[PDB]
Formats: structure tokens, C-alpha cells, sequence
RNA sequence: AAGCUCGUAUCAGUUUUAUGAGAUUAGAGGUUCCGGGGUCGAAAUGACCUUGACCUAUUCU
RNA sequence: UUGACAUUGUGAAGAGACAUAGAGGGUGUAGAAUAAGUGGGAGCUUCGGCGCCAGUGAAAUACCACUACCUUUAUAGUUUC
RNA sequence: GAAGACAUUGUCAGGUGGGGAGUUUCACAUCUGUUGCAGAUGUCUAAGGGGGGCUCAUGGAGAACAGAAAUCUCCAGUAGAACAAAGGGUAAAAGCCCCCUUGAUUUUGAUUUUUGUGAAUACAAACCAUGAAAGU
């Protein structure tokens, strides 16, 4: 209350590190317990963040579980005291979801751990490069929950990493979910996935399928045509030479004509 | 002052009878066993019929 | 104002009276100023500048460039002066922190993070085409800015509170607020 | 009700004339690589076993 | 019912704080070692102990500046209890 | 005797006080809660001008792989196509493509919807675009 009684933060910190060594379960007492007093607001320091880190880390799964909502809660402040995200990332990705497939976590649980994964990645500018094929698995219209999977999918997107691994994923997801006589729900989905991936990655889809896509504007169901006009209103004020004359709108024609002498 | 409606919302978080007892959903059960009545006027006639008494054919489609 | 210049006229005095550590001592610009709190993200960046580094860059490149860029006394790099390296973390590291700089044709641009991928991201050194003052999580702001020119310190100041005491210094010299 | 500009001819509960205005795949099989059981597997993305959902050919407009 | 003022005078001894002046600090792991952090870089040298080049580490140590926290030393005075 | 600068007493200021008084009775849809909800994110809220060229939907016959649907050629086809789902209007266009532009610009008054504006409407002077031009 008054002051922060280090003598004995430091000491059951301790507590909490020699409970986690202990691999049944026993850790569930430390990360129970720091949750609530980062949240009580007594326990922010650079010291217990480790000690998540190392429950995500862990094998038991409500331990791991524990640790990825903890650093979950949009993200908080946590990850601004973390000493290698990248690191971290990379292990987790290679322990949990890759490694040895071991087929532990269901999907509500793996669902989880993708989204810590692309919410660290887009905000702190990573590289795995194994996350953008690990979706293609799961990025099919009859698969289990899939409006999570590609919510996160845009999220591990930059400006910063090489567009053919994210052309992979926007031609599966084309021809998957844009394809002949696919839904009007499907095809939404995936157009409002598409352009949120290319507001973080522009140059990750080519001017002959943004056309193919802008094609769907006038498309009478009214989930497609708000979907095409977010992305043409993307690419507006990005990239309008991809676009055609049809779609530039008054602006972009304008200072198009004028830089292109 | 703290035994006010104003201030018990306040620390806590419409109808005519919301008290420390008696929540919304309390008083519309409670109206029941009195309210299914039949208005009129000064002179007498009806305005607001009884309930379950609207007294209108509906068109039957 | 010329309250820098006499600031920096003694400085260039200081110049002279520990003279030589048998280096040259650069010039630099301390921001201190408060009212802003980098925990959340209230993030700037800017990069309108213009030095003496002792220029240590390393250009990746291909036969167009390495030929041309062989001249200028510039370290320069093959694509597979790159690829032949990926299999040590530390020796992929330590030409990561050689450089003062990095940059690279318009073509490796796409490559590069294959390669040096996990370095050179985080260190803040990422190339550049060819044919900052990130406020990341601290009120504290170095900056080099010259050598032993003032000019150049109000320059950059009147930029930084652009962007949103000061203080000047040198290798070893003083601090002038 | 009290009046005040003046006493035209304009009016009219009327007429005349012209003229416009959804559910069905049993029958065949492929997948679920998140549902896995089965003899077996230090070890295995298997012989096959069913729950399935899946892509299908049907009917009305 | 609890607080302030007044009635309300004569004495004493203690604790806390304002406010300045100071003084020092950092073990998750690896690393010689207990790494706030950031930025300049390869000696002022009493020693050339050393700093650079060498691991290991997200971050590398001399040398000199910045501005964050934490804990303590003293009472011109200031007050409160 | 006790007690003592406290209690008391006086004035202010918070709390309690039915004991008592007076009185009333714009949008599809991933992201948090109540139940299949009101709320929070982000996401739509939209290219007009004037010149040219050309006809659409659909069906039939026909061509290696090529099939009901891949590309090519011919015939029919008053619109059955498109123009922000059974409706009006539009076919050398009011539709698609192409060329050039950005009159979606200022000043002066007029009309209808409507006393308040806005909306649309025509009207003149300028700067302009367009086409060879009429003219817009």
C-alpha cells in the first residue's frame, strides 16, 4: 500500500519460478496468482513477466493456456517489458504449434495461440516465415471457426517482408473462398480478410486479381459490395495505377495525371 | 443522503416502485395481481380497454 | 538565437585544451523535455536530416553494383557474399553490429529477410533502396549530429519540436544546456 | 351588430359549345490433417473398423 | 454522532512531514560479475592495471553526458501530531 | 472530596434520522455483457463532363486435347441485358470500350418545391474543358 515491499515481492516471485520447474501442475498457483496482481495493479515489474513467459513456455497445457490469455489481456502493456519478443515468438511457434506435432491443444486453444502469435508479429515488426504456410491449412471455408484463423492471418502482416509467402495465402484464400459458386458470406469474408492484409502489406496482391476482385462491386448482396469498395478505397490513395480509370475517383486520376508527365 | 434512489444507482450501477427491494422485473410481476383493469373518462366510456380485452376483428390471413 | 554560439565557441575551445584521444570527437544533441508518456504508443519518427561516422556502411548488391560501388571505399557484398552465412546466428550477428548503416539494391530488398531476417529488424539498421529517432519506450534522446557548423544544432531542434532541457556535447567533453 | 368606398354590371350548389388532360441421395465414393476408438505401433501421417461432415449426380420454378 | 473555532490559562518531553543540501544503489538465465536504460566511441592515462579487438548474451562493459526509479544522511526554517 | 483546560456551553460543517412534517404517485458483418441483446471496435455511406467507336442478355449450328461452363467463328436476337432483382425511361444510347479534361469554378439577378433554409430549375458576364462543328 504505501510503499512496495520489495523484501517480499522478490521473495515470492521465488515461489512462483520453483512452483514452474515442478511439471505436473503446481504452477497453476503462480500463474493464477501474478494475473491477479498485475490486474491489482501490485506486481508491475520486468521480473514477473519472465515468469509467464516461461508458463507459455511450459508443456502442461492450463499452464501455457494461463500464460497466452495473461499476455493477451489488443495486447497490453506486458509485451513493453518482454526482453526478446522475436525469441519468443519463434519458440513458441516451434515448440507448440510445428515442432513435434505432438497434437496436444485443441483448436479453441491453437486459435488462441494464433492470435498471440500475429498480434506480437504485426505490432513488432517479425519475421517467422513458418506462419504464413501453417495458416494455409486451416484457411478453407469448410474448416472449423475460420473468421478467427484470418482475423489473425492479417494481423502477421507488415510492410516489411517479402510479398510471394503472403501471394500464397491471398491465392489460397481466392481460391477458396472467391471462387465460382461460392457464397455470399464466403466471398465477403474473404475479400474484408484480403484488404486488411494488403492495408499492412500493399504490394502483396498484383493489379490483375485486384481487378478480379473490384469486379464484384455492383454484386446485389451487399456484403461483397461493401467488401470491394473498402478495398477499392485502399488502393485510392496507395497504388491507383493498379486500379483502372473506372475506379479512380476524381482524386487519384487528378494527381495521377499530373505526376505521369 | 447514502438511502437515496440516486445514490443507490450511483454505487450500484424505468419503472414507478424500483427500491433497495423490488428490482424491474419484481414490480411488472407484481403489478399483475392488480392491474388488469379497464379505464373510462369522467362521464364513462371507454378509453383504454382491459387487458386481453382490445376488443379489434385483426385481419385474419 | 546566439546563445548557442557561444556555447559552442568554447566548446570548439574545449577542442583545444584536452585536444586528442587520437580520434576526432563528434558532436551531439541531448533531448530532455516532458509532458509525454511512450508507454502508450503517442510514437514519432523522422528522418529529415542531412556527420564524419567514420562512414563504415555495408551495401548488399549485385555485378551492376559491386563494380560500381568498388570505387567510393565502401564495403560492398554478392547476394551469395549472403547466403554462404545464414548457418551461424553470431557470425550473421557480428556483421549486423559492424556497420554503422546498412543498404541494398532495389532487387534484395525481397531476399534479405530470408537471410539476415531476425537481426537487423530489431537493431534498427534495416537496408535501404537504391538503383530513426524512434521514441520506442524512454523520455531519453541522444542524437549525433556533427563534428568538429551551428547551424546544425538548431536545425535538428527546431525539427524535433516539430515532431513533439537540450543539451549539447562531445566525445568527452562537457555538458552545455 | 356597428358601419364606409362607392352603385359597377360582375356574379351563380344551373346549363350549352369548342378543346385539352424450397428439399431429396436410397443406390457410388472421398475426406476431417481436431473426434478418434479397434489387434498392432520403443517407433507408424497405417490393413481396416464404425460416428460422422463433406463433393456429388435428383426434383420444383 | 464525529470534526473546527471560541470559552482556554501556566509547563515539559517526544514522533511524522514540508525544503533544501547531500550519499549510494540494481542476481530470470548465460556471461569473469549484481547488465537501470539511452547516446556518443576505441584511453585522461598514478597502473598502461586497462578501454577496442575475444566469447556469452535482447542489450557489453574503459572514458563522459543525458534523465527514470529505489533507498537512506542533517535540520536555517516551516509546520502537524 | 472528585475532575480539570479535556468534558460542558455557544456557532458552523459532514453523517445518520418515516421517530415526525409536507407532498407526489441510416447499413451487411468477425471482435464484450443481458437474452437467442441494447452496447464496442472497423466499414460501407459511391466518377461527373463532352467527342468518337461498338451493341447487350440468351439461344442455335460449328472447331484438337476442350466436357454443361476455358478460347475462336457465323446466324437469329426491340432489349428479355446494363444503368446503386417482378415497375417507367434509354439501342449509331442515357449502355460497354477508347481520346481529352476535372463547369463538382466565380459574379448578377429569376422560378417551383418550399414563413426558416436547403433541393432542383431555367437565366446572363467572365475563367475553363470538349468536338472539325453545330453546340454541350
Amino acid at each position: 500500500t504505501n510503499g512496495k515491499n520489495q523484501k517480499l515481492n522478490k521473495s515470492t516471485q521465488a515461489v512462483c519460478f520453483n512452483l514452474l520447474d515442478q511439471p505436473d501442475s503446481q504452477g497453476i498457483w503462480a500463474t493464477k496468482l501474478t494475473r491477479e496482481l498485475w490486474r491489482r495493479g501490485i506486481w508491475d515489474d520486468s521480473r514477473t513477466v519472465e515468469i509467464m513467459t516461461q508458463a507459455a513456455l511450459h508443456q502442461d497445457v492450463k499452464i501455457v493456456m494461463s500464460g497466452v490469455m495473461f499476455f493477451l489481456d489488443l495486447n497490453f502493456s506486458a509485451i513493453h517489458l518482454l526482453r526478446d519478443p522475436q525469441g519468443f515468438a519463434e519458440k513458441l511457434f516451434k515448440e507448440h504449434l510445428s515442432g513435434k506435432t505432438k497434437n496436444k491443444f485443441d483448436m479453441e486453444q491453437k486459435i488462441s495461440l494464433m492470435q498471440l502469435l500475429s498480434r506480437l508479429i504485426g505490432t513488432h515488426k517479425l519475421i517467422v516465415l513458418g506462419i504464413y504456410t501453417f495458416f494455409l491449412k486451416y484457411l478453407t471455408p469448410k474448416q472449423r471457426d475460420v473468421t478467427r484463423i484470418m482475423s489473425a492471418c492479417a494481423q502477421a502482416c507488415h510492410d516489411l517482408v517479402p510479398p510471394e509467402v503472403i501471394n500464397v495465402m491471398v491465392r489460397k484464400i481466392a481460391d477458396e473462398f472467391v471462387s465460382d459458386g461460392v457464397a455470399n458470406e464466403v466471398a465477403a469474408a474473404g475479400i474484408n480478410t484480403i484488404r486488411e492484409i494488403c492495408s499492412r502489406a500493399p504490394l502483396a496482391i498484383d493489379e490483375i486479381l485486384l481487378q478480379d476482385l473490384v469486379e464484384y462491386k455492383g454484386s446485389k448482396a451487399k456484403g461483397v459490395n461493401m467488401a470491394a469498395k473498402s478495398l477499392i478505397a485502399l488502393y485510392r490513395d496507395v497504388a491507383p495505377e493498379m486500379l483502372k480509370k473506372k475506379d479512380r475517383g476524381k482524386n487519384a486520376a487528378m494527381e495521377v495525371q499530373e505526376a505521369k508527365k | 443522503t447514502g438511502k437515496k434512489e440516486k445514490s443507490r444507482r450511483i454505487r450500484e450501477g424505468r419503472v414507478k416502485g424500483e427500491n433497495f427491494y423490488r428490482d424491474s422485473k419484481r414490480v411488472k410481476f407484481l403489478n399483475m395481481y392488480t392491474s388488469g383493469k379497464e379505464i373510462r373518462n369522467k362521464k364513462g366510456n371507454l378509453i383504454r380497454a382491459a387487458s386481453f380485452q382490445d376488443s379489434t376483428i385483426p385481419d385474419a390471413r | 538565437s546566439s546563445q548557442v554560439r557561444e556555447h559552442v565557441k568554447e566548446l570548439l575551445k574545449y577542442s583545444n585544451e584536452t585536444k586528442k584521444r587520437n580520434f576526432l570527437e563528434t558532436v551531439e544533441l541531448q533531448v530532455g523535455l516532458k509532458n509525454y508518456d511512450p508507454q502508450r504508443d503517442k510514437r514519432f519518427s523522422g528522418s529529415l536530416k542531412l556527420p564524419r561516422p567514420n562512414m563504415s556502411i555495408c551495401i548488399f548488391g549485385d555485378a551492376f553494383d559491386v563494380d560500381r560501388a568498388k570505387s567510393c571505399g565502401v564495403d560492398a557484398m554478392s547476394v551469395d557474399d549472403l547466403k554462404k552465412l545464414n548457418k551461424n546466428k553470431k557470425l550473421i550477428k557480428k556483421l549486423s553490429k559492424k556497420y554503422n548503416a546498412f543498404i541494398a539494391s532495389e532487387v534484395l530488398i525481397k531476399q534479405v529477410p530470408r537471410l539476415l531476417g531476425p537481426q537487423l529488424s530489431k537493431a534498427g539498421k534495416f537496408p535501404t533502396p537504391v538503383s530513426k529517432f524512434q521514441l520506442k519506450k524512454v523520455l531519453c534522446l541522444a542524437v549525433a549530429v556533427g563534428n568538429v557548423l551551428v547551424n546544425q544544432i538548431l536545425m535538428s531542434v527546431n525539427f524535433f519540436v516539430s515532431l513533439l532541457s537540450l543539451v549539447v556535447k562531445s566525445s568527452m567533453g562537457p555538458a552545455f544546456r
